[PDB]
């Protein structure tokens, strides 16, 4: 696995964590993030 | 401490265990639907697999996020399924995408399996062990030519749910028509539009006064008719 | 996917005063149970709006 | 003095000379489906704090 | 070959993952039976307190400098509120209440009380 | 099987419900769990809500305890005004908290 | 890990309004500082409760 | 390292990832998230 | 790709993405996160 | 700029330089407990290293997360070290899990070190060459067979404090008994039931204005008894 | 009404049940936290011995 | 459905195209500076593109987050670009940080661009083959020894404006000095210290009443002058 290629393909998939996690929160008991 | 048999308890301490199975059922019969039994697995004769009596056809499915906790948001669980062939899509198009089904999860150690199911017979069969979970389809996540995804949740799920519920409204009826509160069960009187008519297909209440007027139930109106004044 | 709502919008004749008018879907209410909403209709003064 | 339905009714002081008596009729809404009713009677209804 | 579960040294800092070193796990990438980063739940699910843990810690009305410094609460009111849009209410044993007022009627009363003798003025 | 008044219970429940005042705050939040024309009684229902919980949590609450004044008080006790219309999360929340 | 409370409940003996009820651990406060939360008593009518 | 496994465990970090980080911005100075 | 080192390094790329979308959905339509 | 001596600057400048140790402190005396001194090393006789005449034993510990930063939350370090043979275990069944103990840390060349760590001696010793920082710990993290991890805290950390703190109550004092606003120091009276004592062990004061009418205070009294008829 | 408020001031008698007292740095025209309030008959006389009910 | 020729259309649709070049415009003339072309490729002739007769400059640039979307954020693209030899670097230090820049877009297929550009020359030469876009610069987000980046953002982008606008003030006036709202226009009066000069280029309204009686525009006051006193 290079580098370039791999580290940005962490960063997007972690930016997707953050969208489904935060959309997650807002649900009922949650943190509401 | 889960109501489960004592021959479950046995088998789960032991060093060497059977396989567990787990067999699905999806229940739209409150939806408008039939109940589909599903299993992962085949049995030793290529056949579906029988469990106490019922036949559950070999289709590919399992499940993920099954836990049970009470911290934080309520538990949604997922069902991923195959979708070859176009089975959930035809049941997609069918039944408003399965919206409000109930899946119900069995967990069965193959000890205890039906001694159908075996060349040589189960001597050890004893159908009454299983461990049931039920749960609601809440969303169809995802749905290609290759496969299907749902969202599971508690049949509780107080989400959307509010507390008091019954709201004050002026020249509007929060009643259900011909419901208990409502308890209106006369004939056929007119439509949505206060338009008379006979016909028992196209009777609804307007929801207004009129409405309520036409079928002499003003008694029972759900509505406040002196509140829009105060309000002012 | 709703099916009652709740849209409040202000009354030119009683009074300028928000009404609340609700909207519902009773052949949908018997299908996916019963979810509500609450709306501002930000121009309306006429309840048909 | 009842459950589900009452009447209260105080007396009224007669009057002295004539005139008129205005009269404030109201309406209240409380809770949702079958209650006990008042703790006491007529000694549990407060017109202004009394 | 293991279960790894991450906890919460491994997560601060670089410092166990490779105490353990992962090496058969890493080396074998895993499996479908068996999951990797299970992420205890030590330390989360006790940030808010223990107590947390096992009552939901109900909350408080937001505090308005409108009412001067009077505290109020989600389950009592002595005012009679506008009977609006505003759903009726729900009462649940003893309490002394406010209420919503549906009508108000500020009339001329009409002598006499009941039975048949009326006497206007004495 | 449970007088309200005395609040002591007989013997054995075995369900069947009653029609009583109580000020019992556990039955006060299966009310609001399981009541359709206001509550969450259209969604949910009966036989999603351990109902033998809820019994031996208002067992539990109806104990004595001392009041602080040199008397005797229940455990815990409703008294609830519910005016104002927040989530069902928020109330039940509130009610397993009390 | 909280050491003092103040606690919102309804007097119905003064008036039917909130008053708040302070409960403390001195043991405590002498151990991990002064941790000072309010709650809410949801259906507290009683000082004791 | 096989793509099919390693997604979902990169995607399983990013999620605890963003619990840890939407926690610690309900801190003090923070964003409260 | 070592299991240790690799990891720590995904969890923060999965911290750093939570900060750069909790930042970015604070935004005028976002979600306020 | 930090209030550190000419020798470090020179040393840091240094194309070659000595190792820089890192020698940690852990006071529990204001929470109740001892002075323990650590360093990840030995020196090269095997012996505990000796730094300013103090022997800092051999134990596995190193910190992360130091930094000096203003904008944001205030900084939380964090300090894993070993619990092997359940040392710190003990501590923290004993001293309710270091929850309060001040971690100090201490930089310092190796060049500075006192002579006693080396064969030949060090010439450049000067106990005077280090560079400090203090900490409090605030939630042991983790605790396993293996290791232990503590959150530390900056000694100010205003999360859980508010201002002003002082309340008005009705009924109750809020003053800290015998203490300086109290300004009690009479014999034991009564315990916090009210129930007259002479026991100076069971004498805490009910916090209620009959327990100040006991010790004859109520000119001392942290409540106004007159607020619960006004908020009515 | 379009009325503006800040953190740092308070002109209004406010109820002092469960509220903190306050603090004021120096300067400024303050409210309060209302202790006592209490309308009664005052009696008639200020001081020394010699007083007239009324004249 | 974008306003773009039939040409383009035709080819997007064929199975093996040319090369869909990317030419970008920097356009600073609305904040003091010129309008600067690149394109990250030379020609078959080793020269600048020549597209509609100008010359984009060879110069490596890369933009990403281009897209279209209504719901949520409003989309903020962002362009890379070379800083190798301090050129950005001196647009920086000139122009503010490019802060306020117009970046127009273009993208054209290969086969369009003028005969210049090819040895063989071009017979489908069409000027008019072309799809624009334009974007605002909001940051430069990197500048190093390497390389720059560049936030854009739409035109419209909404973030820090509010409305209404207009604010209700005593004593200072929201107006424009010398505006349509101001309506001044005599000769030179005084600085924005109400000094008394006749230099046109230190004449500023100190935006107090003071300032504006010394243009006798007291008419034309932007504040209005009662109502300090009612919001007491
Ligand atoms: S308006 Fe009258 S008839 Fe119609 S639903 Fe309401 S109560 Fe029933
Ligand atoms: S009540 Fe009186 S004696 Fe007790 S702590 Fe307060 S001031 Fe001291
Ligand atoms: S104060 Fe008068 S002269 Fe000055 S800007 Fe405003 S309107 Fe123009």
């Amino acid at each position: 696995q290079i580098g370039p290629a791999a580290l940005k393909a962490v960063y997007d998939m972690a930016r997707k964590g953050a969208r489904d996690e935060i959309q997650t929160q807002m649900r009922d008991g949650g943190l509401f993030s | 401490m889960q109501d489960i048999r004592q021959e479950t308890l046995n088998e789960c301490t032991r060093a060497e265990q059977s396989a567990s199975v787990v067999l699905w059922e999806i229940d739209l019969t409150e939806v408008g639907g039939e109940r589909y039994f599903f299993c992962n697995e085949q049995n030793e004769k290529g056949e579906p697999v029988t469990w106490q009596g019922r036949q559950y056809q070999p289709y590919p499915i399992q499940g993920s996020g099954f836990e049970l906790n009470g911290k934080g948001t309520s538990t949604r669980p997922t069902l991923t399924v195959s979708n070859l062939y176009g089975m959930v899509t035809g049941m997609a198009e069918d039944m408003q995408s399965l919206v409000g089904g109930t899946v119900v999860r069995r967990k069965v150690y193959a000890r205890f399996l039906d001694a159908v199911n075996f060349v040589n017979g189960n001597s050890y069969a004893d159908p009454e062990q299983e461990v049931i979970s039920r749960w609601r389809i809440e969303q169809c996540s995802e749905l290609s030519a290759v496969s299907a995804s749902f969202v599971l949740s508690t049949p509780t799920e107080t989400d959307g749910a509010v507390f008091p519920g019954r709201i004050m409204l002026a020249n509007t009826c929060t009643w259900t028509y011909r419901g208990d509160e409502c308890g209106y069960s006369g004939p056929a009187v007119a439509d949505e539009y206060d338009q008379p008519t006979s016909d028992i297909t196209k009777d609804k209440c307007s929801k207004c006064l009129s409405g309520c007027k036409f079928r002499n139930n003003v008694g029972n109106f759900g509505g406040f008719l002196s509140i829009n004044k105060l309000s002012q | 996917r709703h099916n009652a709502v709740e849209v409040n919008w202000i009354d030119p004749n009683n009074g300028w005063e928000t009404a609340t008018e609700l909207v519902e879907d009773t052949q949908a209410i018997a299908r996916y149970g019963r979810n509500v909403t609450k709306m501002d209709a930000f121009g309306c003064t006429s309840r048909g709006q | 003095m009842g459950k589900g339905s009452s009447k209260g009714h105080t007396p009224r002081e007669a009057k002295d000379n004539l005139k008129s008596t205005q009269l404030l009729s109201v309406i209240d809404a409380i809770s949702e489906g079958p209650i006990e009713g008042p703790v006491d009677g007529l000694k549990s209804v407060l017109l202004n704090s009394t | 070959v293991f279960q790894i579960v991450l906890g919460a040294a491994a997560i601060a800092g670089s410092f166990f993952t490779a105490g353990a070193t992962l090496a058969a796990w890493g080396a074998a990438i895993g499996a479908g039976g068996m999951t990797g980063i299970l992420f205890s739940l030590g330390a989360s699910m006790v940030l808010g307190g223990v107590a947390q843990m096992l009552a939901p810690k109900a909350r408080t009305p937001r505090i308005q400098t409108t009412d001067n410094g009077k505290q109020n609460t989600y389950f009592s009111s002595l005012d009679n509120m506008v009977a609006q849009g505003n759903v009726l209410p729900v009462l649940y044993g003893e309490m002394r209440v406010g209420s919503r007022v549906v009508s108000q009627e500020i009339s001329t009363a009409d002598e006499g009380d009941g039975g048949q003798v009326v006497v206007i003025g004495r | 099987n449970y007088n309200p008044q005395t609040r002591q219970y007989s013997g054995i429940w075995d369900g069947t419900f009653k029609p009583a005042y109580s000020n019992n705050m556990a039955w006060c939040l299966w009310d609001m769990l399981t009541h359709p024309r206001y509550g969450m009684g259209k969604r949910l229902g009966a036989a999603d809500v351990d109902k033998w919980a809820l019994y031996v949590i208002g067992q539990y609450c109806d104990q004595s305890v001392p009041d602080g004044f040199g008397g005797t008080e229940p455990r815990i006790t409703c008294n609830a005004y519910l005016t104002t219309q927040r989530k069902a999360w928020d109330v039940l929340s509130d009610f397993c908290s009390a």
